[PDB]
């Protein structure tokens, strides 16, 4: 019975014999793979290759449990499974020899791990590894003796349908504890919302983590006292205290009356409790899909208004959001709106990125503003954007930075792994190392990468937008080409074709084949800045909602301030400086003058020379 | 546990102190008012303590009135 | 006024809090209602019911 092995490690077949834990669900293929590898004459030592946390222990648990259920074949029939943890690591080597001798003598003991080279060379130990890929390629692959004795097995997270099956399998184990009726529609919504945002710890702990507050909220709300039993309980408590005081007062004349009142209150409380509990038991604790959405709203900080969507009106409202946040140049909005919906529906290849637009045009037009608006209207998070600057990626040694530090030395992949649903933006792409272009082409074509540690990152749900400043000199010449007008009257397709023809001269012909649509921004005119000033004023008023102050700016002031920093090359940069140094300078003094304008209305008017401020009621 | 343990007479003492504060033109409910509120409750256990110590109602009222303004 | 007037193992190996709080000696915890509600909501669950 291998007493030495049973004392120096933890036996799993004993725990699985009682079956006190939840059964391993969704790992029906890993068990068959393990029992098939263990039956092979050569390389009979499977290794659970994968990142920690994906359920490597569950594989061993299921393998040990299969013995009790008589599901293992004759090759692995009535054979115990023993796992030796890394916490038990001279005198250390004196125990493993006895353990392997007992394993060889018994013939039914299967070793499991998270000196031994002669043991594995002869195949006397059918150990099953569980180390990560990084350590497996660092301590096992370097040895030739163990190279032909260990068969790597790919163990990773299951599919979404497998996760739904796992959740439905253990439904009773959760419903029988707190007596909560879990609806079928809540399982799919929960598994969708968990994978939508929580994608850091992989499966299955990123999908089962939602059922901790969603049901508890309604359970606690329905378990409280609706101002019926609390008053009776307080009356009973005060009557009991009064009776105790009377008993300690040696005044038993009122003791009988107090006892009778206490008995009557106890009877009334019992009747009320019975009639309340009958009504409570008359209905079941059904679960709705709103609780999971509320829980995930607090888990990630996303407002509930964005999560509570059917993913059908988002595409329609994308154009409205882009037109509201970005003033003018609707051609880019209409061009990007058509391309994203095709990929979202499924017309485009799922592995390829949803968006592959390229931003072109003069600086200061607001490309970053449009990117942020798109990210907010598509994902709902403004800060879920990763920006990589190509200014530092000019040498050959810089290619080993975004993919990760190679083993021996000590970015983008690490950040994008935690946020697969993020918008990726690049700057100065026209000046970058050639290997970066190859990496970007591989991302656009294959749809995924792999770091130096062997972990595979995902780029299927990532939108790649590259901003290039080349070709800006061509657009500005077209505006002044004809007197009395510009190129705005020309069709957008002609300008797009000319910019594409000029773009492929500097870039690779095959690099532009993956671009869904070339994005070209227009110029800023006098009328466009008037609405930008209005938007800035509205944003300033919104930021002053706490002080309850209404600020209105006349169009004359907007026109006067628009020309203060009008420059096509700079863009909208001088506008912020002009706004801050004209109105806000006087506003701050009024705020600090003992709340002079608190709870009032401020009006900005340009009389021709200065900006007179009017203070009145709000 | 401030009001969760006071008996009926305990609240009567407080009510007596509060009503005596108004009559005496005192805006502060001092300790001199709780004594008067307790003296006007000849039903509690403390009533026997003062009764056995030759403590009446009229003497304490004038004694505390002389001390206060 | 004087003359006129259960799992015991854990009790000795630790300290009981609700006994002292029953007597009304501890300072009233005010403003921590959100934390208390969060703790009681997390604690009442089959899985992941150990708040930290
Ligand atoms: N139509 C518009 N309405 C309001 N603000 C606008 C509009 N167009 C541009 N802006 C503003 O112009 C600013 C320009 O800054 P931004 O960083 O976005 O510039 P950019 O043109 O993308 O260039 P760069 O890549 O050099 O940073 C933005 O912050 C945005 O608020």
């Amino acid at each position: 019975n291998t007493p030495t092995l049973d004392s120096l490690a933890r036996d799993l077949t004993v725990i699985a014999k009682d079956g006190t834990l939840d059964p391993v669900i969704g790992r029906d293929k890993e068990i068959t793979r393990v029992i098939e590898v263990l039956s092979r004459r050569t390389k009979n030592n499977p290794v659970l290759i994968g990142e920690p946390g994906v359920g490597k222990t569950a594989i061993a648990e299921g393998l040990a449990q299969a013995i009790v259920n008589n599901e293992v074949p004759e090759t692995l029939k009535d054979k115990r499974v023993m796992s030796l943890d890394m916490g038990t690591v001279g005198e250390f080597e004196e125990r493993l020899k006895k353990v392997m001798e007992e394993i060889q003598q018994a013939g039914n003991v299967i070793l499991f791990i998270d000196i031994l080279k002669p043991a594995l060379a002869r195949g006397e130990l059918q150990c099953i590894g569980a180390t990560t890929l990084d350590e497996y390629r660092k301590n096992i692959e370097k040895d030739a003796a163990l190279e032909r004795r260990f068969q790597p097995v790919q163990v990773d997270e299951p599919s979404v349908v497998d996760t739904v099956a796992i959740l439905k399998g253990l439904r009773d184990r959760y419903e029988a504890h707190h007596r909560i009726n879990i609806s079928d529609e809540a399982i799919e919504a929960a598994v969708k919302l968990s994978n939508r945002y929580v994608s850091d710890r992989f499966l299955p702990d990123k999908a089962i983590d939602l059922i901790d507050e969603a049901s508890s909220k309604v359970r606690l709300k329905s378990h409280t006292t609706p101002n019926n039993l609390k008053e009776i309980e307080q009356e009973i408590e005060k009557v009991k205290n009064e009776k105790d005081a009377a008993v300690h007062a040696q005044e038993f004349e009122n003791a009988a009356n107090l006892r009778d009142k206490q008995t009557k209150l106890e009877k009334q409380y019992e009747e009320a409790k019975n009639e309340w509990k009958n009504a409570q038991n008359g209905m079941s604790t059904s679960l709705s899909e709103e609780d999971i959405a509320e829980v995930i709203a607090g888990w990630t900080g996303i407002p509930l208004t964005k999560i509570n969507e059917t993913e059908s009106e988002k595409l329609l409202s994308l154009e409205d959001t882009l037109h509201e946040r970005v003033i003018g140049q609707k051609d880019a909005v209409n061009s990007i709106s058509k391309a994203v919906r095709r990929a979202r529906a499924g017309l485009k290849d799922p592995k390829r990125p949803i968006g592959s637009f390229i931003f072109l045009g003069p600086t200061g037009v607001g490309k970053t503003e449009l990117a942020r608006a798109l990210a907010e209207s598509m994902f709902g998070d403004d800060d879920a954007m990763i920006r990589v600057d190509m200014s530092e990626f000019m040498e050959k040694h810089a290619v080993s930075r975004l993919v990760g530090a190679p083993p021996g030395y000590v970015q983008l992949t690490e950040k994008v792994r935690r946020k697969p649903y993020s918008v990726i933006l690049f700057d100065e792409i026209e000046k970058a190392h050639p290997d970066v272009f190859n990496i970007l082409l591989q991302v656009l074509d294959d749809g995924h990468l792999t770091d130096t540690k062997g972990r595979t990152v995902d780029f299927r749900n990532t939108i790649i937008i590259m901003t290039s400043n080349v070709g800006a000199q061509e657009l500005q010449d077209q505006r002044f080409a004809g007197f009395g007008g510009s190129s705005d009257g020309q069709d957008y397709e002609t300008i797009r074709k000319t910019m594409l023809k000029e773009l492929k001269n500097s870039f690779r012909p095959e690099f532009l084949n993956r671009v869904d649509d070339i994005i070209v921004f227009h110029k800023l005119t006098k009328e466009e800045l008037k609405e930008i000033v209005t938007m800035m004023v509205n944003k300033l008023t919104n930021r002053l909602s706490e002080q309850n102050i209404n600020i209105i700016v006349t169009d004359k002031a907007k026109d006067k301030i628009a020309e203060e920093g009008y420059d096509p090359e700079y863009g909208a940069r001088p506008l912020i400086r002009a706004i801050q140094k004209t109105i806000e300078d006087n506003l701050s003094e009024l705020i600090l003058d003992g709340n002079q304008i608190e709870g009032k209305k401020v009006t900005v008017d340009h009389d021709g020379k200065e900006f007179k401020y009017d203070i009145a009621e709000q | 546990m401030l009001f969760g343990r006071l008996t009926e007479r305990a609240q009567r003492v407080l009510a007596h102190a509060q009503e005596e504060a108004i009559r005496l033109n005192h805006s502060n409910i001092g300790t001199e008012h709780l004594l008067l509120g307790l003296m006007k409750e000849p039903e509690g256990i403390a009533a026997k303590v003062l009764e056995s110590f030759n403590i009446t109602e009229d003497k304490v009222i004038e004694e505390v009135e002389k001390l206060i303004g | 006024v004087v003359k006129a007037l259960n799992t015991p193992t854990l009790d000795s190996l630790a300290r009981d809090l609700t006994v002292i709080a029953k007597d009304g000696t501890l300072d009233p915890v005010i403003g921590r209602d959100k934390e208390i509600t969060r703790v009681i909501e997390v604690l009442s669950r089959r899985t992941k019911n150990n708040p930290v």
